[PDB]
């Protein structure tokens, strides 16, 4: 029913140089209530390559997903592949079961036109929501990733993409999710679809229609969310928003103010939260460096490097990928956090083995795996 | 040698980074 905010800046004092301050906003949902008033838009690829276990498992998972969504929500279902086909628009689930059962495989993949249609449908109404997308191959209408960069996605609509198999374009889906504060799930086995797709249903939330505005006297740059302002349809689990802000030399005063607004999903009340980053000028270097939260600097750098890692594997720069994961290891071990240390081992782990195999087959695989993991680490649990 | 040192802190900062990672000072 509510949201709590802890906001931390890396620097307490400024000094003689332009400084790259980094900040973290931790948003915690409290006493979570049933999620209602959301518009789920499902985009299912039914191309020829989908024939078999992939599409039957997707159909069953879709029905289970519809079962899991609470009742006060609207559902749209699209099937795209040779042409876009709307099964239902802004409706309820009972309509779809019979139609889901008649889905057939066949045709190319027209992801661009399906996304355009999903955007139009989302923009037909004033509800936040989600775009649940499953595909197993590249788009055949628009394979250029830059085109998916330029789309005007609906605000407060998070894209949950399920990339199936070894033939889709992980970089394109990453662009989609990055532009929509979304999540990319790599699915290597169709089995995974049956347990994973229903989890994209949001049952209980701490806030609805969240708006994070950042009023700064200097340039502000978010790491893992579009904005500022950040427009999140809902808060289901802890949100960590990372960003950078240029602290000018010898600055003193109110550097930035973060205003968070949201709707109580139960009381339907507008709550507004306000945090101030007040900085002073340091008159000594030891006095300036003691004002640095080095753990936050290391955490921000860690996630920066992880984003770079996804990009580098997408670019086949395995050498830089190795150097990057190594730095992530050093950061994890410097923070003495078991969770980060293992996560980084598991990744270095894979990168070294791919360098062993030294084939596009394997590089392209771990690219998918790690590209998904980046989005998951940066925008959930 | 092809790295750069930060003056405010004492970190050896790669020419890859324009800002110091330990302290945030500009190149
Ligand atoms: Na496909
Ligand atoms: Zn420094």
């Amino acid at each position: 029913m509510t949201i709590s905010v802890k906001a931390e800046l890396s620097h307490k004092y400024s000094f003689t140089s332009p400084l790259k301050g980094v900040f973290r906003l931790i948003i915690v949902p409290e006493k979570v209530s049933t999620a209602r008033g959301f518009h789920y838009i499902i985009l299912l690829d039914t191309s020829g390559s989908m024939y078999g276990v992939k599409i039957e498992t997707a159909k069953q998972g879709a029905m289970e997903l519809l079962s899991r969504i609470p009742e006060g929500n609207k559902i749209s279902f699209l099937t795209f592949s040779n042409n876009v086909n709307i099964l239902s628009e802004y409706a309820d689930a009972p309509s779809l079961v019979q139609q889901i059962k008649q889905i057939r495989s066949g045709g190319q993949t027209v992801l661009y036109r399906a996304l355009e249609r999903a955007i139009e449908i989302a923009k037909k109404h004033d509800l936040p929501g989600y775009i649940i997308l499953l595909t197993d191959g590249q788009p055949t209408d628009v394979p250029e990733t830059d085109a998916y960069e330029k789309l005007n996605y609906p605000e407060a609509y998070k894209v949950i993409a399920f990339g199936i198999g070894d033939d889709y374009n992980e970089r394109l889906l990453k662009v989609i999710t990055d532009k929509t504060a979304g999540i990319l799930y790599h699915v290597e086995d169709a089995k995974e679809i049956a347990e994973m797709l229903p989890q994209s249903a949001v049952t209980e939330i701490g806030a609805k229609n969240v708006s994070i505005d950042i009023v700064s006297e200097t340039q502000v740059k978010l790491l893992n969310y579009p904005g500022p302002p950040v427009k999140l349809g809902a808060v289901e689990s802890v949100v960590r928003v990372y960003g950078e802000i240029i602290i000018p030399p010898n600055f003193t005063g109110r550097l930035a103010t973060v205003k968070i607004s949201y709707e109580d999903p139960l009381s339907s009340r507008i709550n507004r939260l306000e945090v101030n980053f007040d900085i002073t000028r340091a008159n000594d270097v030891k006095r300036f460096l003691d004002g640095i939260n080095n753990d936050l600097v290391n955490e921000y750098r860690y996630y920066e490097l992880m984003s770079k890692l996804a990009n580098q594997l997408n670019s086949n720069n395995l050498s830089e990928a190795t150097r990057t994961v190594e730095q992530m290891q050093m950061i994890a071990q410097q923070t003495r956090r078991m969770e980060l240390i293992e996560t980084t081992r598991r990744i270095s782990e894979s990168i070294e083995t791919t360098r062993r195999i030294g084939t596009v087959e394997q590089t392209r695989k771990i690219s998918k795996e790690i590209t998904s993991e980046v989005t998951k680490k940066l925008r959930s649990h | 040698p092809s790295t750069w040192k930060c003056n405010l802190c004492g970190y050896e900062n790669d020419d890859d980074a324009l800002f110091c990672i330990k302290c945030g000072a500009q190149k």
